[PDB]
RNA sequence: ACAUGAAAACAUUCUCCUCCGCAUAAGCCUGCGUCAGACACUGAACUGACAAUUAACAGCCCAAUAUCUACAAUCAACCAACAAGUCAUUAUUACCCUCACUGUCAACCCAACACAGGCAUGCUCAUAAGGAAAGGUUAAAAAAAGUAAAAGGAACUCGGCAAAUCUUACCCCGCCUGUUUACCAAAAACAUCACCUCUAGCAUCACCAGUAUUAGAGGCACCGCCGCUCCACGAGGGUUCAGCUGUCUCUUACUUUUAACCAGUGAAAUUGACCUGCCCGUGAAGAGGCGGGCAUAACACAGCAAGACGAGAAGACCCUAUGGAGCUUUAAUUUAUUAAUGCAAACAAC
RNA sequence: GCUAAACCUAGCCCCAAACCCACUCCACCUUACUACCAGACAACCUUAGCCAAACCAUUUACCCAAAUAAAGUAUAGGCGAUAGAAAUUGAAACCUGGCGCAAUAGAUAUAGUACCGCAAGGGAAAGAUGAAAAAUACCAAGCAUAAUAUAGCAAGGACUAACCCCUAUACCUUCUGCAUAAUGAAUUAACUAGAAAUAACUUUGCAAGGAGAGCCAAAGCUAAGACCCCCGAAACCAGACGAGCUACCUAAGAACAGCUAAAAGAGCACACCCGUCUAUGUAGCAAAAUAGUGGGAAGAUUUAUAGGUAGAGGCGA
């Protein structure tokens, strides 16, 4: 089926300019308490996030180069030591991963 | 380009009647 | 040498980054009339001091540094000079120092060495023959100002290098003349013995 | 649109050059000069319009006869077809007979 | 269709003109000073001290 | 083609005495050929018109729209240049007078179809624009109340006069 | 309307698919090598610059004059053939210098495109090689594909079309076999062995390097009987037995794709202007626009196809044009053309 | 305020005058632009048709070499549409031109390039600053600014007041008659269509004469003014270009697993060739395809390369 005349500009505006279009303000938002940056309240904080990842991702990088293999994950518990770290009491018998920087304040130890 | 004179004198004329009313003069 | 039939010259010289940059291959601007004048008639040299006629300064005199035959322009140095920014950056504001600008052949006169004066010029000849420009009013030989050659070379500081050929050696004749061309004086220079004969062949 | 934005340049006259101040001088050679001279003799253009005046189709074939072996190749097929078009156009079109 | 725009502009500043060229930029004027003079402390006070 | 909104941030006003009230700063900025339809760009636009700065940022931020993030880096330079240029003292003190989308230069391509046939699609490019006034955003129209529309009904019928007579 | 399998240290690993893959020829001509300047920063199948494919493979050959060459191939041995075949020399003279030139890349060719099409040969017969159907979500209608189903089993329907199952018999037509309307007809149409009719007594480009058991032009369509039957066969047109099944009684459930929402890119037909309601009447005879009544804040989304004599090719169908074209002929006007005779010319022919 | 809008040159047309170009080197008729072998190979021959006579068979103007005049006369002609002489008469001359065009114009031309087509062939679009770039304001349409409030060809009469009240059946064209549900138009800009002086009329000059040889005249003769459109077929003929698709043929090649059988234009069944039926698709992946189901698949089979048959024709189970 084809248009049987053109549809004025008027009518246009009246269905594209209408309420329901329009974009809905979004309340939901909120600052970070840690790093200030906004937020949603059911969504975690991008920077705090990313960040986390970053390192995690460097700590994956640690495991692959002292894993140097595939098909042999390690039957034991793994504990990411820093700099100026030393194993504790309760940490014994399992692979210790070593990372050349200090601990973040966030990272708290167990 | 279209050769002629008057045409575009009255043109002139009519842009600065345009001109007059969008800034009336103190 | 590829130009448009229609190219405008311009302060910066063609081929130059600026001149491509300025005049595209696609370009097709308006030619600018300029009115010819004959190698001869043409009497602005380099080096020369001119007396400019009208301008933002009048009354002042300098020496042309640049000619454009193309378009009859005369660029004076430190004259007619408008102001712009060098250097400018996204960080930096810019180097202000004056750049000239284009003056047409009838914008300026020559001047008279001997009378701070502008004069109007004839091409007469000397009595040897040999072609100079004789003023107007109190006529006189003004002769080519000595100017630095386009090639940047000086030959009353030349030094000859490792391959450089020596002037006596370039200057001294060793040809004589004879009915032997350079192939067969060659061959018996070096010894060559050639006893086989060439056989005629068809021409067509 | 289609209207320019700016005055066109002013045009000079000059009402006294040496063509307009001496225009239809000589034109009455004849009756000034013993008929010694027509001014048809004055006329100045095209060999087959000199002294002469017609319609279209009859400059065709005045142009054809005269100077004709002397046009170009593509000029007088043109001219040929021309003839041909406009003898059949007034010959038997129009809204009079 | 194959119309396409004119982008072919490389990024151009004011640094160097083109050399092995017999014109060049007249200065009118130094970049800075050329000694440096080093005004005595105090003279605020010599101010004063007209 | 037309470049004024450029040029709008080079006008220069008199010196104000001090009788006068102070004349809020305002601000014109535009980013030109954007990848975007003009249209769909509208609704970012309306969105944050009229609303403050940081406010429009927040919510341009979460939009998951990609001309989102693009208004909302025209938005950061437009306040920077405010504070740094046009003496604007708060940089959060700024709201959206106006906001809209204006056809850029497109291209035609060849969009092809079955049977042989063709259609010419069209490489759409838009231009945002943005003006910045200094101050909190002026308050929103409350609704006509009841009373108000009382008054008006009442002047209507006190308006009225004996027509086609003396 | 179009897309990118998953996780991740972006090292790698996992899931799935191959009816593909490699090479050669043909074709094309630097067209995902390096550096720099839907998606995209390293963005890149875009632009600028630089780099490259090295001959043994292949292409590019042959002194002259005479003179030789009956016996297949098919494991070639048996056997059995017809359609009778795809490969050989010698005599004499001449003759002794040698490794030149070109092809060599790629994700590639013809289809207007990075097109589900077209495309020769040798290997691999499932890969040792080559690839990814899902951008994300929801699980409405409607549409497409697939699977399952109580009881019955063609009652559906023009028709057992489809699907399931893996059946039998009969009639009509055409011997079989093959061929055609490339793009609405695959047949009963055409060719076809076999049979019948007509014409021809013969050299040096067809017939034919042949000669009445031959050749050419045709009709019919084998065989058999004295116009008619008979085997076999047919994606040909009808009928039937049994079985089979969602064809149906009477539909239901599930899966995938389209679907709807979110983000990116983004067409086409169509469009006099529209502020585009219902009933009855009127009217160029079928009214949203005229008359009389009724209804009536504005406004988007998803469905529906009654109307807008809806849209798409001046559609098809009948009539006109002192408008065309194809075919036929005892339509009209001709023999210019060819052949055969007569006369003249020329000395039996030309 | 955005897509935009404006510009003046590039150059071209018609005349006058005057008779034009074609070997740096190297390569270039073979597959052109390819350094280097025994040949014989040759050009010349009435144009037709559309069209008009309202069909048509006959006929139908096409520079032929001095303008004017004789003259549209003598003649020709289905004596009709139309064609059309000669004798005789005899012409002037001083470019340095334009009441020609100005980027949808003027040559197609920025170029016979891009691009399409096997080939012959067809064939574009566009540029805009300034003395210096070694100085880098207002205007079509469409939108935005600024969506919408009962009711209706959207307007008019009005009114304090936008609407509310009353009145009013869009334009052109074709027909006796169209709001018509008969055609055409989405909108804007530019371009786009009445050509001729026989007679007659009007106005000057002269006048039984007019006219700058010829012609007319029983008030006429000379001069001037003023009337006769655009686009569109199916067709006909002439000369070229096409058999890389397809029809057929020639040369010399290649392919056909396995099983049953038998030395089969045999059977089942891959590769491969074909396309019976259904569904999907219908501007699609595709100007004929995909899925399934089918026929053939050692033969009148399929297929790669090179060559031949060309339109008054070829080829054709
Ligand atoms: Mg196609
Ligand atoms: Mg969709
Ligand atoms: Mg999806
Ligand atoms: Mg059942
Ligand atoms: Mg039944
Ligand atoms: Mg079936
Ligand atoms: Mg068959
Ligand atoms: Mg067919
Ligand atoms: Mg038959
Ligand atoms: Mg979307
Ligand atoms: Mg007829
Ligand atoms: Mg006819
Ligand atoms: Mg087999
Ligand atoms: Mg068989
Ligand atoms: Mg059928
Ligand atoms: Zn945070």
């Amino acid at each position: 089926a084809a248009p049987k005349n053109r549809r004025t500009i008027e009518v246009n505006r009246c269905r594209r300019r209408n309420p329901q279009k329009l974009i809905k303000v979004k309340n939901n938002i909120d600052v970070c308490p840690e790093c200030g940056h906004l937020k949603q309240k059911h969504v975690l904080c991008a920077y705090c996030y990313e960040k986390v990842c970053k390192e995690t991702a460097e700590i994956r990088r640690q495991i692959g180069k002292q894993e140097g293999g595939p098909f042999k994950a390690p039957t034991i518990e793994t504990v990411v030591l820093y700099t100026g770290e030393t194993p504790s009491e309760q940490d014994q018998g399992k692979r210790i991963i070593e990372r050349d920087r200090k601990r973040p304040s966030w990272f708290t130890q167990n | 380009v279209k050769k002629g004179f008057r045409a575009a004198f009255r043109f002139q004329k009519e842009l600065e009647r345009q001109r007059l009313l969008r800034c009336p003069p103190p | 040498v590829t130009l448009p039939p229609h190219y405008r010259y311009g302060m910066s010289p063609p081929g130059s980054v600026a001149d491509k940059r300025k005049n595209p291959p696609w370009i097709r601007r308006r030619p600018v009339v300029v009115e010819p004048i004959s190698d001869e008639d043409w009497y602005l040299f380099c080096g020369d001091t001119v007396e400019i006629l009208e301008g933002k300064d009048a009354g002042k005199q300098g020496k042309v540094v640049q000619v454009i035959r193309q378009r009859n322009w005369v660029v004076v140095g430190g004259l007619n000079t408008h102001y712009r920014y060098i250097g400018k950056t996204m960080d930096y504001r810019g180097t202000m120092i004056p750049s000239e600008a284009p003056l047409l052949h009838r914008q300026v006169k020559l001047v008279d060495p001997m009378d701070r004066k502008p004069t109007e010029i004839e091409w007469r000849f000397t009595e040897a023959g040999e072609r100079v420009r004789v003023s107007t009013r109190s006529g006189r030989i003004i002769p080519k100002p000595e100017f630095p050659r386009a090639d940047g070379i000086v030959p009353e500081t030349w030094i000859d290098g490792p391959k450089d050929t020596s002037v006596e050696d370039a200057l001294e004749r060793t040809y004589v003349p004879c009915l032997k061309t350079l192939q067969e004086e060659v061959m018996e220079a070096m010894g060559i013995k050639e006893t086989r004969k060439y056989k005629k062949v068809y021409w067509y | 649109i289609g209207i320019r934005l700016t005055l066109p340049p002013p045009k000079v006259v000059d009402r006294w050059n040496e063509k307009r101040a001496m225009f239809g001088v000589y034109d009455n050679i004849g009756i000034l000069g013993n008929f010694e001279k027509h001014p048809k003799e004055l006329i100045r253009g095209p060999i087959w319009l000199r002294g002469w005046k017609g319609n279209e189709l009859q400059r065709c074939i005045r142009k054809r006869k005269m100077v004709g072996s002397r046009m170009f190749a593509d000029d007088l097929h043109n001219l040929n077809k021309r003839i041909r078009y406009l003898y059949k156009h007034f010959n038997r079109h129009g809204k009079f007979r | 269709t194959e119309k396409e725009f004119m982008q072919h502009a490389r990024k151009a500043g004011l640094v160097i003109p083109p050399e092995k060229s017999d014109r060049s930029i007249h200065l009118a004027c130094t970049a800075g000073i050329f000694d440096a003079y080093v005004p005595p402390e105090g003279d605020a006070r010599i101010s004063s001290l007209s | 083609i037309s470049r004024k909104w450029e040029k709008k941030n080079k006008i220069v006003y008199p010196p104000q005495l001090p009788g006068e009230p102070r004349r809020p700063a305002e601000i014109y900025h535009c980013r030109r050929q954007i990848k975007y339809s003009k249209d769909k760009m509208w609704y970012l636009a309306k969105l944050i018109r009229g609303m403050s700065i940081d406010q429009a940022l927040a919510q341009l931020e979460f939009n998951d729209k990609k001309g989102a993030k693009i208004i909302k880096e025209v938005l950061l330079e437009a306040q920077d240049m405010a504070v740094r240029d046009h003496n604007v003292e708060f940089r959060s003190n700024l709201y959206i007078a106006e906001s809209t989308s204006g056809r850029g230069q497109c291209l035609k391509r060849i969009r092809y179809h079955g049977r042989g046939r063709f259609g010419i699609m069209e490489k759409v490019y838009c231009h945002y624009f943005v003006k910045l006034v200094e101050g909190p955003p002026p308050p929103p129209e409350p609704p006509k109340t009841a009373v108000a529309h009382a008054k008006e009904y009442i002047q209507q019928l006190r308006s009225r006069t004996i027509v086609h007579t003396l």
